[PDB]
């Protein structure tokens, strides 16, 4: 064989120089810096009109509006300072599983097993809330969707696909395929230029928004991927997985860094996010708490369990002042 | 957007009518209306105020106890019902709506007034002029003083700029400080400090000639300015 | 302390409370049904007989339904299934026209699984129009040499929908309900009905701890 | 006396364990947000309404029995707090099983016609109709109506002395304990009856085992009651034992009511 | 036979990279994490009055 060939030597020789050249683990280079110790944290503000289990949720780039979406087909836009609603938009599919907030704060955009992404305009002179656009193309479920501008959006989707979309045309600008399983999560790059997706095969990779093409690819696991983001230097990004742990991958190593698991964890983690300074991992379990990990030591730091269903989203300000937490048991809680 | 004022005319006194406010082209359901008047070559007044729900009803000390404003969000029309007018109550009135959400601008819209004429502690805000010559290209600077210091807790310093051009209603420049709202040119700028309140305009054009007025919303009742006219 | 604005802001967040919450009443009088099954076992023929996803809202006797067809995700990766949780019924179409093996192993997936622990399924084999004639072709044992009955239409019926019940290891806290009466004759409907009727009443029992 | 030291002490332990029980269903309700709809509703009202019977009404009864001079109206006083407590019990028990009911026989429209306002209505109007029940002697009939000492302000507190026998009877224990135990007891039959129809002898003795413990504790101290009213002669050993027996459903309707539910059995255990 | 070319074309644009070694990222979130810490609340929180929550 020559193809058949060709791609096993070419896969296990690649492989095999990274991991000789790889130098040391993260918590090598880290074992001579001091803990974080216990991050107890409080409940300042409790978020109750949601009726159903909450999926998604986005906070503002001015750290202070939240946008939840419920099982409910309710999509509720929060003033968390006041936990006063400044907004609640019915959304036409009430399966609903990704949310995004624009980075201007003009638009919001969700979408679920309906297998389009609506985007709703906020800042409207008739004093609602409109759906400005719908996209549609994918094939699978709705997984995840981030706005880069207020006119140029990127998707992941059950199609085992990500797509880049024109908000203004309508029509996908560019496709990246080359995943063999329903891609559940994607996070968009610091500079908006490039993301990382994670899919049901296992494997990550980071997909470059610019040409389209397959930057890298990224392996090591064992069961599917449910949260991706990147870190706030947009140079690595942590996976969370049915698996029962969270990964941290360098996409310049190409080489996984780091795992974050214990042995009294045995469910999976629903949704992955980084503190302000990328010093804190939280990420959101099946076990109904949401765990803090030291994100060089894979220590718990602590854990936010005031939730008494799974941590379906998480998600930290920009100003890194508050985390928002949202499970199935119908609320959302601000912790600082 | 459009706000439509109906219901005035010429009224003897110790009659009773009712303004009406068919507003068009927004979601007036949900929007906090307010009634404002101008009196002949005098200034802005307010009125009343009738928050979105009906939950919070305000009247001016002037109309205390006397008139009435009543909202129906199904038919997207406000209500201005004045029962006993003095010779006081000869002024064109004003619907205005306003939307209050962290970072909303209140005073977005007015409309373009209906006139009513009539046979023969509150906050104190003072325009220094009444009256400046400047020509087109040169940059002004009108200002006010108040009485208290509009700067609250929440860090809002609760003073709104509407600009009034000839023969057509106010319009809205600031909204709390600086802060432009839609629609306006970029030269136009707020700023001021407590008490002291200046609007700094560069490039002058001829469509900003006018009146210009400082309100604030710190406190009902609601206190308009003299109004400082700019000549040309 | 509150500002002249802060007090309009508190009245807007409670008149959206008050929105959310009488539209979440709405959406709990509504009886959640989904549907599952192999292509061609009569998914597209119950969703007509019937009263991306594909929503079927339809009343029947005061009660309305959602039925959402999930067959439209070409992933078969059950990513979403645990979104169907809560739902009233699971109602799972078969048809007796190794398929059947690949039926049985789907009915045992989604029968074992966690999400629908306790969730009662009802289980259909609608058309009867085309189950007999194919019966005088050979017995079950086309694929399936373990049967030792008459090869005739009851015989064989009975004993497939016995071996598919079988494959309930967990009554003790959900029930199958079976139907084999033609999809032609409008039943399908009422059998639906009933069954949920009757998940209701035990979950409301079974709530109080009667049960 | 022995007989006083003993009753004084079975009571004690009586009530303090009816607070015990009660306080840990409060605490699981609130901890678990899973349990906070109507029957849970419903519970946590019987358990307010245990945790007063067992806080106020033991210590009030002890006082009661030792007959210090106190006062006409203290005493009465006392008395009127017991009964309001004592009825709110019963009320919240006839409560559960009208919502039990409604449940097996609106089938579906039962969640379309039981919300939030009217259950927080009923148990209000039921708490209301106790505190009535209770106050209503001080108001007419005392033993002051029938004294022709007037002038009897400071006495030795005594529950014949203040209370009357015809109140007791004819209005307490006919109207307020006998009639909430007659209809649970049809309730829970018909409930039983198209259960068993429609699929169960774990329902069965869960429903006996409820309205027995009630009439268990309940009728001994209305009979020994309607004796003494109708001229009957009782040995203060059985009154003593009367009203324990009462102040004992208090503690024991946590342990038959809330932990039949298994949300509420796997929370207790969990905790 | 090109659908295994493609395979094989994408394995190849995964291998030529400028590969940095896993020690050397390390040491960068380390920098990038140590140098943000002052200024992160939720790791060292603020005091009450600053605090908006
Ligand atoms: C002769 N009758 C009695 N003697 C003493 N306590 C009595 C009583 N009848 C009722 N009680 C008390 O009154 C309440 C209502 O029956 C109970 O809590 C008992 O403590």
């Amino acid at each position: 064989d020559q193809l058949r060939q060709e791609a096993e030597q070419l896969k296990n020789q690649i492989r095999d120089a990274r991991k000789a050249c790889a130098d040391a683990t993260l918590s090598q280079i880290t074992n001579n810096i001091d803990p974080v110790g216990r991050i107890q944290m409080r409940t300042r503000r409790t978020l109750r009109g949601h009726l159903a289990k909450i999926y998604a949720m986005h906070w503002g780039t001015d750290s202070r509006l939240l946008v939840s979406a419920s099982q409910d087909g309710k999509l509720i836009i929060w003033d968390s300072y006041t936990t006063n609603k400044v907004h609640a938009i019915p959304l036409r599919s009430s399966w609903v599983m990704t949310c995004a907030y624009a980075p201007s704060g003009n638009y919001v955009a969700c979408g679920g097993l309906d297998n389009i992404c609506s985007i709703y305009n906020l800042k409207t002179r008739e004093g609602n809330v409109r759906v400005s656009r719908e996209l549609a193309g994918h094939t699978g479920y709705l997984s995840c969707c981030r706005f880069l501008d207020d006119n140029q959006i990127v998707t992941s989707s059950g199609d085992t696909t990500c797509a880049l979309w024109d908000i203004e045309t309508g029509q996908q600008t560019t496709t990246f395929t080359g995943h063999t399983g329903d891609v559940m999560s994607l996070s968009l790059a610091p500079d908006t230029r490039l993301f990382v997706s994670g899919a049901c095969d296992a494997s990550a990779k980071l997909w470059d928004v610019r040409e389209g093409m397959c930057r890298q690819t990224f392996t090591g696991h064992e069961s599917d991927i449910n949260a991706i983001c990147f870190f706030p230097n947009g140079n690595a990004f942590a996976t969370g997985s049915d698996d029962a742990t969270c990964r941290l991958f360098d996409l310049r190593a190409d080489q996984e860094l780091m795992t974050y698991s214990h042995d009294n964890i045995i469910c999976g983690i629903t949704s992955v996010s980084f503190s302000k300074s990328g010093r804190l991992l939280l990420a959101g379990y099946d076990d109904f708490n949401c765990n803090v990990w030291d994100a060089l030591k894979a220590d718990r730091a602590g854990v936010l369990a005031g939730h008494d269903n799974r941590v379906s989203c998480l998600g930290v300000t920009d100003d890194g002042m508050a985390v928002a937490t949202g499970s199935w048991d119908s609320f959302l809680k601000i912790w600082n | 957007v459009q706000l439509v004022e109906s219901g005035g005319g010429l009224v003897q006194p110790g009659g009773s009518r009712k303004l009406s406010c068919s507003a068009s082209g927004f979601a007036f359901s949900s929007f906090g209306m307010h009634w404002v008047r101008q009196a002949p070559e005098k200034g802005l007044e307010w009125v009343a105020y009738i928050s979105s729900g009906s939950g919070t009803i305000y009247y001016a000390d002037t109309v205390k106890g006397r008139f009435t404003i009543s909202r129906d969000d199904p038919k997207n029309t406000l209500f201005l019902q004045m029962t006993s007018l003095r010779s006081e109550d000869t002024a064109m009135y004003y619907c205005v709506r306003s939307i209050y959400y962290y970072g909303s601008s209140p005073f977005d819209f007015w409309g373009q007034g209906t006139t009513l004429t009539v046979s023969s502690s509150d906050i104190v805000m003072t325009q220094a002029t009444s009256s400046v010559p400047v020509t087109p290209g040169e940059s002004v600077s009108i200002s006010c003083r108040s009485s208290k210091s509009l700067l609250h807790s929440n860090g809002n310093t609760y003073l709104y700029w509407f600009l009034q051009r000839p023969g057509q209603s106010p319009q809205l420049l600031i909204y709390r400080m600086s802060n432009l709202a839609s629609g306006v040119p970029d030269r136009f700028s707020g700023s001021g400090s407590g008490t002291a309140f200046t609007l700094t305009i560069s490039r002058l054009e001829a469509e900003d000639v006018g009146v210009y007025y400082c309100m604030q919303h710190l406190e009902y009742p609601l206190t308009f300015g003299a109004g400082t006219k700019l000549e040309l | 302390t509150l500002s002249a604005e802060d007090k309009a802001a508190v009245e807007r967040s409670k008149m959206i409370d008050r929105n959310l919450r009488e539209d979440g009443e709405k959406a709990a009088r509504e009886v959640k049904l989904l549907l599952l099954g192999a292509g061609e076992s009569g998914k597209s023929t119950i969703v007509k007989q019937m009263k991306g996803i594909v929503e079927t809202h339809f009343t029947f006797k005061d009660l309305h339904f959602k039925m959402f067809d999930v067959g439209g995700q070409r992933s078969e990766r059950k990513k979403w299934i645990h979104c169907f949780e809560g739902v009233t019924a699971i109602i799972f179409c078969v048809a007796l026209s190794n398929r059947m093996h690949e039926s049985m192993k789907l009915f045992d997936s989604i029968c074992n699984n966690k999400w629908f622990t306790d969730t009662s399924i009802i289980l259909f084999l609608n058309k009867k129009d085309l189950f007999e004639e194919k019966i005088k072709k050979s017995p079950l044992t086309i694929c399936y040499p373990e049967y030792a009955g008459s090869n005739t239409y009851e015989e064989a019926a009975a004993y497939i929908q016995c071996q598919f019940e079988d494959l309930n290891k967990r009554k003790d806290t959900k029930e199958i309900y079976t139907h084999f009466t033609c999809a032609t004759d409008t039943k399908n409907v009422q059998f639906v009905f009933d069954a949920v009727t009757d998940v209701i009443i035990k979950n409301n029992l079974k709530d109080c701890g009667l049960f | 006396s022995w007989t006083s030291v003993t009753y004084i002490t079975v009571e004690i332990l009586i009530g303090l364990c009816a607070i015990v029980g009660n306080v840990l269903v409060i605490w699981v309700v609130k901890l678990n947000p899973s349990l906070q709809t109507t029957t849970f509703y419903f519970i946590v009202s019987l358990a307010l309404a245990d945790i007063a019977v067992g806080v106020l009404v033991m210590p009030l009864a002890i006082v009661i029995s030792l007959g210090v001079t106190i006062h006409f109206y203290s005493c009465l006083f006392m008395t009127c707090l017991m009964l309001i407590f004592t009825h709110a019990s019963i009320m919240s028990l006839l409560a559960i099983a009208v919502d039990r009911y409604l449940r097996v026989k609106l089938t579906v429209r039962y969640r379309r016609v039981t919300t939030q306002r009217r259950i927080w209505l009923a148990l209000g109007l039921c708490w209301l109709v106790s505190f009535l029940v209770g106050l209503t002697p001080m108001f007419g009939w005392n033993m002051k109506l029938s004294s022709a000492d007037e002038n009897l302000t400071f006495l030795p507190c005594r529950f014949r002395s203040v209370m009357r026998m015809d109140y007791m009877v004819y209005f307490s224990f006919f109207l307020w304990i006998l009639v909430p135990l007659v209809v649970m007891c049809a309730i829970y039959f018909d409930i039983f009856y198209i259960i068993r129809n429609r699929l169960e002898f774990k329902t069965a003795k869960s429903l006996l085992l409820v309205l027995f413990l009630f009439a268990l504790c309940w009728l001994p101290l209305s009979i020994i009651n309607c004796i003494l009213y109708f001229d009957g002669q009782v040995p203060q050993t059985v009154l003593y034992l009367g009203i324990l027996l009462s102040h004992a459903n208090s503690m024991m309707n946590p342990i038959v009511y809330a932990y039949k539910i298994k949300k509420f059995k796997e929370t207790y255990l969990l905790i």
